[PDB]
RNA sequence: GUUAUCCGGAAUGAUUGGGCGUAAAGCGUCUGUAGGUGGCUUUUUAAGUCCGCCGUCAAAUCCCAGGGCUCAACCCUGGACAG
RNA sequence: AGGUGGUGCAUGGCUGUCGUCAGCUCGUGCCGUAAGGUGUUGGGUUAAGUCCCGCAACGAGCGCAACCCUCGUGUUUAGUUGC
């Protein structure tokens, strides 16, 4: 056994001060974070109108790898981080078609927002409303038809996104499952 | 590799019942096996393959190299935990368990840098050369923070394997591992719900026998898979 | 509501007096004008000769320590590279002005300039250096965390800085303000480094205090 | 560019495609005539339904394939899914 | 140049006030689709979010208290202009 104060201090250096280490990290994640929205929130005390910003972000790699995230704070910047960290934990991935597109049609419910995908021909790019295009855009998926019905709220839509292309069933799991061969269903 | 059960010593340390048939939940029907007496027996041939896979996963995830808590917090299973853990040279949790102690690392860790900083004072003898309030106050600090943290106080880094007895009390232990993709290798009694763990053990709450049983077992488990890690690295 | 500027609060216990001298009832008023036609001197004097050469002077104080014989002014300055390396050194040039206006009768002038190590350990230069910035048009967020970096890597236990005026030219005039780690104002035993300062922009006035904490 | 007219967006009259505890919305409650739907098994019939073949649903327009005005718009030939 | 000419709803500095009232918040986590919540609430106790127990919260910051002056008791030292 060696002493309690070198080794306690390796844990001590090995877990770096938060005041005396600055902070750029992220590019090395290899990610791109994608503001969506903007808002002033508000809580009232006695003095006054104590304000906020509310960001809600997405985080893709443009790849196949795609999240979002939503975050609170009294400044732009700080709120877009948190945002941008949120997301980062809540992340996952939409099955994709050797043409970059969706296995099949689906729709989604989240709160109010509801969400109808359809894959596409190759060529006619992604079409769609602000978080469902964003997220899809974000997603890295090229050819999409895409509407939301329902309600507009950007949050619940991208949220409605994520359920929407979380549930997709990619041929070869549908052919596992089911216990039957690709060539079959093909068909 | 084999594991030692039979059902002759499972039937001797009292692992088949469970609480009365009024405080049951239906969720467990599919492996229950029988009702006595308003008191409910749990199927044990479905607790010898979920003992057995769970010393095998224990065994391999102990041979590779990964870190283990073991928790439980009531009054007889924090006196087994402390031996359990001991024997087998892992981090325990008995006395209270403090919520975020995975999920909030951050905290939780510079919570361990003072306990470590109060560790050497209490040693070096420092505390003899303050005022009443003072020495009173760091055995205030001390007191607690040797409650909190006096079994995971070794520990550097997110443990990758925890271990739980009756998770109906353990609620946030299984929330903070769920959340942070931690296994749970748990007991159950005829109370509790199969989600909440990955690999759950039918099981006794309200026994100190079924409890040193099985977690005996496991922490031989573990030990074999020490012996297996000390060679292997 | 007011506190107190935590220089006067903490005088004669952690920090020291500037002006160092001692004088009887009725020569203090004099003294006291002396004191200030020189400090007077000495700031425009750099002020001109520095940012005509393109640099940022940091003054961080002027003592000034009467004996009988001879007036020593001693000036911690952040960056003498701007005041020494111009061929009629600070010394001479300003020993020469300096004298000319306190009086040469019973007393002539010591120059002594001091280089504090740590230019952004110091309030007073870091304010100056906001107010460079805030002169430039750069938006009051990136100055004020250029600040806090510069600061917290020049070796700093806590700082506070507030910013008050019209900021970005905006019609309506606010108030904003950054703590960073721990400043206590309240505790005397705390060493406490504190600046006032203002500048003159397109918009009209802003002001700048800074607090720094430096330990027990 | 402005104004007017119409469809869109509008899932805002909703078959595909909405609702009705509190947001607009369940008759005060039953009995019951027309009307609509209606359990299982075997047979029959073939009205719907389904498949094949024929007649026709004019030419011009729309769709596909060529041809002609230098190109295009426009014109011309041939052919067809729907229904 | 000079302006004690205009505008304190264009501003800095400085101050009053609620009130020397005990509050105000933040970081990481967790609960909520979200604004937000929790921590800061519950049982006690304080002049005090003072402090202790309990609690999905764990910590920190500015406040409070303390470190400052003056008046209370003693001891060592120094004795003129005071004794
Ligand atoms: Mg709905
Ligand atoms: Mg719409
Ligand atoms: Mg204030
Ligand atoms: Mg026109
Ligand atoms: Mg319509
Ligand atoms: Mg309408
Ligand atoms: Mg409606
Ligand atoms: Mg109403
Ligand atoms: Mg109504
Ligand atoms: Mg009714
Ligand atoms: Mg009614
Ligand atoms: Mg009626
Ligand atoms: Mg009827
Ligand atoms: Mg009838
Ligand atoms: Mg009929
Ligand atoms: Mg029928
Ligand atoms: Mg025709
Ligand atoms: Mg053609
Ligand atoms: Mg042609
Ligand atoms: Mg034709
Ligand atoms: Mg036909
Ligand atoms: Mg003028
Ligand atoms: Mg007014
Ligand atoms: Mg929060
Ligand atoms: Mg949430
Ligand atoms: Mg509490
Ligand atoms: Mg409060
Ligand atoms: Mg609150
Ligand atoms: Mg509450
Ligand atoms: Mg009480
Ligand atoms: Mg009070
Ligand atoms: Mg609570
Ligand atoms: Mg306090
Ligand atoms: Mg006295």
């Amino acid at each position: 056994l060696g002493n309690d104060v070198y080794a306690m201090d390796s844990k001590i250096k090995k877990a770096t001060g938060f005041g005396s280490k600055s902070k750029k990290e992220k590019i090395r994640d290899g990610f791109e974070e994608n503001v969506v929205q903007v808002r002033r929130v508000t809580k009232v005390v006695k003095g006054g109108k104590h304000m906020r910003f509310r960001a809600i972000v997405v985080v893709g790699d443009k790849k196949g790898q795609v999240g979002v995230g939503v975050g609170k704070a009294k400044e732009v910047v700080s709120a877009v981080q948190k945002a941008a960290v949120d997301a980062r934990r809540n992340i996952i991935t939409v099955p994709m078609t050797k043409y970059l597109t969706f296995p099949h049609r689906n729709e989604a419910d989240y709160g109010a927002a509801r969400v109808m995908l359809r894959p596409a021909a190759p060529g006619t790019g992604v079409i769609a409303g602000g978080a469902v295009r964003t997220v899809l855009e974000m997603a890295g998926v090229e050819n999409a038809l895409g509407k939301q019905l329902g309600s507009n709220n950007a949050l619940n839509n991208a949220r409605a996104t994520i359920v929407a292309v979380q549930t997709m069933r990619q041929f070869s799991d549908v052919a596992r499952d089911r216990g039957i061969p690709m060539e079959e269903l093909w068909k | 590799r084999y594991w030692n059960i039979n059902l002759e010593e499972m039937m001797e340390a009292g692992v088949h019942f469970g609480h009365g048939t009024r405080k049951w939940n239906p969720r467990m029907s599919p492996y229950i096996s029988a009702k006595c007496k308003g008191i409910h027996i749990i199927n044990l041939t479905r607790t010898a393959r979920f003992l057995s896979e769970a010393c095998d996963l224990v065994f391999d995830a102990s041979s590779r190299g990964k870190q283990f808590l073991i928790v439980g917090t009531k009054n007889k299973a924090a006196d087994s935990v402390a031996r359990a853990a001991i024997r087998a040279r892992c981090h325990y949790v008995n006395k209270k368990w403090l919520g975020g102690m995975l999920t909030n690392w951050s905290t939780t860790e510079t919570r361990l840098h003072k306990f470590r900083d109060l560790r050497m004072e209490q040693t070096a003898g420092r505390l003899a050369r303050l005022p009443k309030r003072d020495a009173a106050v760091v055995k205030r600090q001390l007191s607690h923070l040797q409650t909190y943290l006096g079994g995971i106080k070794y520990m550097t880094g997110l443990p990758d394997i925890v271990i739980i007895v009756d998770q109906q009390e353990e609620y946030t232990a299984l929330r903070e591992c769920i959340t942070l993709g931690i296994p749970t290798i748990c007991l159950i009694d005829t109370n509790c719900n199969p989600d909440l763990a990955d690999i759950s053990i039918p099981a006794n709450d309200d026994a100190i026998a079924s409890i040193r049983l099985i977690l005996t077992k496991l922490v031989f488990a573990i030990c074999e898979g020490r012996s297996s890690y000390i060679r292997n690295p | 509501g007011q506190k107190i500027n935590p220089l006067g609060f903490r005088l004669g216990t952690t920090q020291s007096h500037y002006s160092l001298w001692f004088s009887q009832p009725k020569n203090y008023a004099e003294g006291l004008q002396e004191d200030q036609k020189i400090r007077d001197c000495i700031k425009n004097y750099v002020q001109k000769n520095t940012k005509t050469s393109s640099g940022v002077e940091g003054i961080a104080r002027i003592e000034i320590q009467k004996r009988i014989d001879l007036i020593q002014v001693i000036i911690h300055m952040g960056f003498p590279k701007l005041l020494i390396e111009n061929r009629p050194q600070g010394v001479e040039d300003l020993k020469i002005n300096v004298q000319k206006e306190l009086n040469c009768v019973n007393r002539k002038l010591n120059i002594a300039i001091t280089r504090i190590a740590k230019p952004y350990g110091d309030p007073n230069i870091l304010a100056e250096f906001i107010a460079g910035q805030l002169k430039s048009r750069v938006s009051f967020r990136k100055a004020m965390k250029k600040a806090i970096e510069l600061t917290e890597q020049a070796d700093t236990k806590g700082i506070q800085i507030q910013i008050a005026g019209r900021i970005d030219g905006k019609e309506i005039a606010r108030i904003e303000w950054i703590r960073e780690g721990r400043v206590p104002l309240q505790t005397i035993r705390a060493k406490i480094d504190y600046c006032a300062y203002t500048v003159r922009t397109i918009y009209g006035v802003l002001g700048i205090k800074i607090w720094i904490f430096m330990g027990e």
